[PDB]
RNA sequence: UAACCGGAGAGGGAACCCACU
DNA sequence: TTGAGAGCGGCCCGGAGCCAGCAGGGAGCTGGGAGC
DNA sequence: GCTCCCAGCTCCCTGCTGGCTCCGAGTGGGTTCCGCCGCTCTCAA
């Protein structure tokens, strides 16, 4: 239940639903190279 | 001067040596043609009535590649590839053997030497 | 899951289900909905 | 009337297919 | 002198935002005529 | 008979449906592959 309630708290900190898209991570600003080292790289850098 | 040997037996060449199915860039469908496994007897064997179904392998539609009804006595039930596609290679059966293909005019002929009329009369 | 006689309301967890909760889609291949009620209503299988 | 010298880095790549986990 | 050759030179599906097109409220604009 | 509440109009604006990018677990091993056409001078018959 740690790490149960540790991903769905994870999921749900941003006051909002987090599917783990690059839909949604694009739109955190979590770091320009934590979004390069995602999915998608050229275009996250490119607009970082 | 006008034939060109090189323009036909080059890419003829080029193309079942390399088992790409265009002329010199086309895509096209690659693993028509491979090498044979000289390993064994039943392994030459079975890569010489190998059979390939060129459905989208690395995807997740499954009935294409699932196993039939109609396979009894046209592929061996159990003998596939173990990887990434699964069902997708056969290999073939005993008494299967392939129509040759045949010319259905003779065959008209004899509907219509019998008694069976044409659609536009 | 290997179903029953009964539809079950197609419960199908598994693999797709630990997707669309990984990433939640805005339509769920099964949507499914457990309904209680108050009282005697649920007491009564003619008032259910 | 002349005296001990020493030396080893590599060369493509890109695609397809097969096999194994 | 002319003809061809050697070599240089150039020419199978998934989701999901997402914009664009269209459709229904909505106040301004000026007529309609009620009122003075 | 001209303002002004109102009716029709008229743009005005938020609100619904389509083409479209982007993703799709780990090594070995073998085979194929990377111009063509043009063009002018040299030696041969």
């Amino acid at each position: 239940y740690r790490h149960l309630a540790l991903l769905c708290d994870t999921m749900t900190c941003r006051g909002h639903l987090m599917a783990i898209t690059r839909h949604g991570v694009n739109r955190q600003d979590t770091g320009p190279l934590m979004k390069c080292s995602f999915e998608e790289t050229v275009d996250v850098l490119m607009e970082a | 001067l006008a034939i060109k040997t090189r323009i036909i037996s080059d890419g003829l060449k080029y193309s079942l040596a390399t088992g790409n199915w265009g002329d010199q860039k086309k895509q096209a469908r690659a693993g028509v043609s491979q090498v044979l496994n000289r390993l064994t007897f039943a392994s030459t064997l079975s890569h010489l009535r190998r059979l390939n179904s060129p459905i989208g392998r690395d995807g997740k539609l499954a009935k294409p590649r699932q196993l039939h009804n109609t396979l009894w006595g046209m592929v061996c039930p159990a003998e596939t590839p173990e990887g990434h596609a699964v069902g997708l290679v056969k290999n073939l059966a005993l008494m299967a053997y392939i129509s040759v293909g045949s010319q259905p005019s003779p065959i008209l002929e004899f509907l219509e030497e019998w008694s069976m009329e044409n659609l536009e009369e | 899951f290997h179903y029953a006689g009964v539809s079950a309301k197609n419960v199908t967890l598994g693999v797709p289900r630990l997707k669309e909760l990984i990433n939640i889609s805005k339509k769920p291949k099964t949507p499914s909905l457990t309904v209680f009620l108050l009282g005697q209503s649920a007491r009564d299988a003619e008032r259910a």
